DNA sequence: ATTTTTATGTATCAGCTGATACATAAAAAT
DNA sequence: TTTTATGTATCAGCTGATACATAAAAAT
DNA sequence: ATTTTTATGTATCAGCTGATACATAAAAAT
DNA sequence: ATTTTTATGTATCAGCTGATACATAAAAAT
């Protein structure tokens, strides 16, 4: 439905192609558009003056972002760094075309509030993860989310179908790349995970989740 | 340092006066900015973005040096360096 | 603005404002998620409870906020998982999913005003992510205090009194810490003369100044 | 963050490159600014004031976006923020 | 000679009049002028963005200031706040007409370097004062300079011929106005000073200086 | 730039020879007739007042290409000194008389320009010190002074700026109007704040600008 | 204790009279001294240093001793004492 | 009104974790 | 090359865990 | 090479001094 | 003339910071 409805806002609307590592929007841009991720992964991050990046969320397919535009319109300027973490396809409909499109289709407004809802919970799910104190517990919680969103079925477990750097992980769970490396190595000695072609693979996810009783 | 409660966005704080529309902004890292109109009609609001709001306080700083005092120049100076 | 107005016209006529007293729970984990809420006056505490008996505050919501957002994804079929308690005296609306199905196709004006409400939620939840993503528990606490001042702060003689009574544990539950550490850090803010607790309420001073530190 | 010892005014620090003329500034509050060029002899410091120095780093920011990386701009953004 | 030589750098050159509290130059003005105070007192101060004022020097008659103009010419912008602390008469010749006037008169070049020398010493004298440890000792040291530059002979002592706010004094000595008064009160009980018409009056200036052996 | 070049050509015949001074050596005492103008070429010059109580107060600590001995310009040989010009460090300098200068100024109008340039710099540097001592917070006052040191004698270092000159806690205390003990006290508090480090009796600041940003 | 305002140096105070030629001096730490010629427009501030200034006050002390009033000898003793002792 | 249950202040030490620095592997540059 | 990412080792100082006295709030 | 004078780190305690707040007098304002 | 804004006197705290004293390291003396 989301994929289907956004096809019809514009004449159709073209699927925009974005390459590996390309930025979608920068802080300073007028928020005049609403986006919808179709294929791949998108990293939303905050950047400080100290040069530090903090991952807000790593979004998956059929997710709505660019949600600032819905509050004041093009009036407000962006503040996060929307980068395609992987090769990505998306739609990019304007706010003024959306004000049109919402009164036009009440079926679409249904479809949209569906996508928005999912976002709240997924972002709130992340709050749970970061609210842990044990960095061990905090990391696994995060790992489970990745496997949920980007994991593909594998011979012995689930391989997180995307290449992830230790710093990228560290930026997401509020830690240094060092500690990420330390704790991952301890799970490799516990043989709960495996790193295949720079890809993190989970062993018996459920058993890992059962540690969250 | 004057405060105002926006129905949707919560607490706001005053940046500068103009003539008398005052400029206000959000409290957590000032991502949004508001132009207010204290009419008898009541509190009239008008949202603006970083790019516009930056150059607008910038204009007021230039205005106070040219044809205005210093105490108010000095204090708005701290406000500007705080926000941008 | 319109959210309070729009929710008024889904009618049991309109729909009655439900009154809830202080500390009263609105929903528990295990309830069928068949409704969406809109907070009108006060504060709503959403928390997760573990088997260990531990509470973790997910978000502390303000006026004109939409919650109970599970109901819009599958409908009545799913059971809740968070603990929605009235943190203060609260007024709210409570419309069903099946009455909403009708209400959405009825009014695409409300569809607009609803997605506006849900947008606000994303940001406020994301705002919290920033706070907890800090390393320095000192920095993490102030960041959290700024949000409370943003959402519940009232103008005061010398600063900003956060217009709600907050327990040290309730703060500790929201920022991933113990009551002890909250107390110690608050005491260090009293020595730095940045806060004051007057009638059990936290009062910051020119918080603006505190926010710069978080460039 | 590159340093250079001026005969009269002592230690200086680099603001930005251009192309390769660099902007330098005084250490106690960047009270003034210097345009330096590495001739085999150097010996070529050209002093400038706040107003000119402002718009000059400002042009470099825009230029970066128009045609340069993010961080070279990310970094000089830090610099402009600290001095201005 | 300073008063006489500045007269002839124009045609003649008109004496500029300024009332009490009037500013002469601000930070941000191009330094293109060289000044000479003729009657009254000039306060040079630094302004912080916190709103705080620091007095650099309180200049007396026949003093040369606006000295930055001699370094690059019009190229540099000022950074201190030149304010007429009292009713004031001054001369204000430009740098480009000075380039002419110094090679014109080698008599004034001597009279000018005399002026500049005096400034260095008076500013260095102030360094001595503030390099004190005892705020009591520091205040009296400053008071002695005031009496030297602005003090008039009086019935029972020396009245410093200008009205000063404790704050002005404090800003100059880098302390709290209270402390200023506090200490003053203590010298009144020791009866070394009297405040008549808001003017400070020392009893036996030599006796106070003897405490600085 | 030109100051070192111009002073070269006011010679005993000839050029004028570069006078050498060892560490701790005094250049002029109180009571000497002020008949000469100096220019420091390399190292540091400490100007101080001495009291009868035995107390020393540092007026200014001068760097390269600085003009001093400025008393001689007012009356000539007629006046006697009152400050204590000691060679803070190993130092090189020129020492031209006032009567040699009277001729040298009418000789070269180019030097007249270069001289008033040097004197201007002095006013500012001395006025800069006024700013420092006009602080109330001794913590603020010390950092302000340290910034100057760096500015004048700081060399680039791995992690910050090492002031390329040795310092005595008392020498610092004499300059910023304090006792040796406090100086040590405040410096230790900056070591806990990790804004400074003392390696081999040499002080070293980090993120200098960052220190300056604290004095908005 | 007579005062005179020097254009450049500001306030001065009289040390000893002389036959004209009143020695004057600077007020802060008395760091300089001046020979004032009080002639009709004959005003002159001829600068002198401590070494010459010291022996010059000293000379007038002896001069009042042989053939000069006690009262004025007594007073000049004060000035010498304050400036030099 | 008596109880009691829950929240708060205070004081210690053990260990994870951030900061710093280095060797080595992997991957992007080039 | 050349950049970037990763493993390994070692620290200092927060901060979580544990335990107790006392005040405040809810229960009764 | 021997001595010895000067510089530094650490520990304590008594009191001036900055911060805060209030009443009252003096000066500007109108 | 009134008012009211600005300057001054008083009272009380907490915490720098100067004074005092000692052991040890570094530098100059020898
Ligand atoms: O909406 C924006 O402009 C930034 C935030 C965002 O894209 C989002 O969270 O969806
Ligand atoms: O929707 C849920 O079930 C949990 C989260 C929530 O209640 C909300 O944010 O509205
Ligand atoms: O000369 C300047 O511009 C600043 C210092 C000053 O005012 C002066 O002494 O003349
Ligand atoms: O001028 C003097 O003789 C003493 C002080 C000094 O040389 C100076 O600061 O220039």
């Amino acid at each position: 439905s989301l994929l289907t409805m956004f096809r019809e806002l514009g004449l159709p609307l073209q699927i925009e192609q974005f390459e590996r590592g390309k930025t979608i929007f920068f802080p300073g841009d007028p928020a005049e558009r609403v986006y919808l991720l179709v294929k791949g992964a998108v990293k939303l991050s905050r950047v400080y003056e100290s040069g530090e990046e903090i991952t807000v969320a790593l979004l998956r397919e059929n997710s709505v972002f660019g949600v600032l535009s819905l509050l004041t319109g093009q009036r407000s300027d962006r503040f996060y760094h929307a980068v395609a973490f992987t090769p990505v396809q998306l739609f990019s409909v304007p706010i003024e075309f959306m004000q049109k499109a919402l009164i036009e289709r009440p079926e679409l407004a249904n479809v949209m509030l569906q996508g928005l809802s999912s976002r709240i919970l997924q972002t709130e799910m992340m709050i749970e993860t970061l609210a842990h104190r044990d960095m061990g517990s905090r990391l696994v919680s995060f790992l489970l989310i990745l496997c949920r969103d980007f994991g593909i079925p594998s011979p012995d477990g689930i391989t997180i179908d995307l290449k992830l750097s230790h710093q990228a992980i560290a930026e997401a769970i509020g830690s240094t790349r060092v500690t990420v490396t330390r704790l991952l190595g301890d799970l490799r000695e516990s043989k709960l995970i495996a790193i295949h072609k720079k890809r993190i693979t989970v062993f018996n996810p459920v058993a890992l989740s059962q540690q969250f009783s | 340092e004057n405060y105002l409660n926006h129905p949707t966005f919560g607490l706001l704080y005053q940046i500068c006066s103009f003539g008398s529309k005052e400029l206000f902004a959000t409290l957590y890292a000032q991502r949004l900015f508001f132009l207010v109109a204290f009419d008898a009609r009541g509190t009239r609001f008008e949202p603006i973005g970083r790019n516009e709001a930056r150059m607008l306080v910038d204009n007021r700083l230039r205005q106070l040096r040219r044809d205005a005092s210093l105490q108010e120049y000095n204090q708005l100076q701290q406000v500007f360096k705080q926000t941008f």
